[PDB]
């Protein structure tokens, strides 16, 4: 897709 | 599109022309392979490079519109715009400079990296001072392409993609900014902010409806990313840019590369 929300697979909230 | 053989110009980052004969119905990978054949780039290095649609500005600089996807027909992609300002460009398409080692093992790969790095410096994508730039253009004559590239790898924003000047709501609403993507982050030069891809929970691309020309409609586009500013604190940062989709593509590409590495 082009518009809307993209989930970030690389998100890492570990500080 | 009816299948027909045509001539397609593909530019390198510095504007050098590579002319290939392809089919109107050839997809991105087919065109990429034809370009690689014309340049004598080995098959095993093709995956390190991609084709991009760009707008060439009066001064010859490129504003990147999108990376061409697998399903696209590059001839159609560029021709359908009906404007000679739009071009197809070949450029390295990975982010971690460690991969430069693989590319530089081949003469043609090394030549391609050298060409785009020289142009990156010339166009201000790589950030040097007036004096440094002076030195570089000198070193350029005096050192090998390999030695030049090894030095370039240490320069500020080597490996980044720069976007046209736009605005963002960080740090304040409607702040003029230059955004660049690279090294698993978005850089916002307002002062500077550095937003790590691994701290973005998601991002969103939004567009207004098409609006009457101020014979082309106009659209207000935004890229917003949801950033972990500190522990348990998420904050949306919004960039207003006609290149929001290209920014989104870069974020996805950077996240993808991190995941591939992780695996």
């Amino acid at each position: 897709g082009t518009y809307g929300v993209f989930t970030n697979a690389a998100y890492d909230p570990t500080p | 599109v009816p299948t027909e053989e045509v001539s397609l110009e593909v530019l390198l980052s510095n504007g050098q022309k590579v002319l290939v004969n392809v089919l109107t119905s050839d997809q991105t990978e087919d065109v990429l392979e034809a370009v690689a054949a014309k340049l004598d780039l080995p098959d095993d290095l093709i995956g390190y490079f991609s084709l991009f649609l760009v707008r060439e500005k009066e001064d010859g600089a490129f504003s990147f519109v999108r990376k061409l996807q697998e399903f696209e027909l590059p001839y159609v992609s560029v021709t359908s715009l009906r404007s000679q300002e739009y071009k197809i460009v070949l450029r390295k398409s990975y982010w971690d400079s460690a991969y430069d080692d693989d590319v530089m093992e081949n003469r043609v790969g090394l030549n391609l990296l050298y060409a785009q790095t020289v142009s990156d410096i010339e166009r201000g994508w790589i950030l040097v001072t007036k004096e440094q730039h002076r030195q570089l253009k000198s070193l350029q004559e005096k050192v090998s392409k390999k030695e030049f590239l090894r030095l370039a790898q240490t320069l500020r924003h080597y490996g980044y993609l720069r976007f046209d000047a736009c605005v963002a709501d960080f740090p304040e609403k409607d702040c003029p900014v230059v955004v660049s993507a690279g090294n698993s982050e978005l850089s916002l030069q307002l002062r500077e902010g550095s937003f790590r891809v691994t701290r973005m929970r998601c991002w969103r691309v939004t567009s207004s409806v098409p609006l009457p020309s101020g014979g082309r409609g106009e659209v207000r586009l935004e890229l917003a990313f949801e950033y972990l500013m500190s522990k348990d604190r998420l904050q949306w940062v919004t960039i207003t840019s006609p290149q929001a989709i290209m920014m989104s593509i870069c974020l996805q590409s950077m996240v993808d590369e991190l995941m591939v590495k992780k695996s």
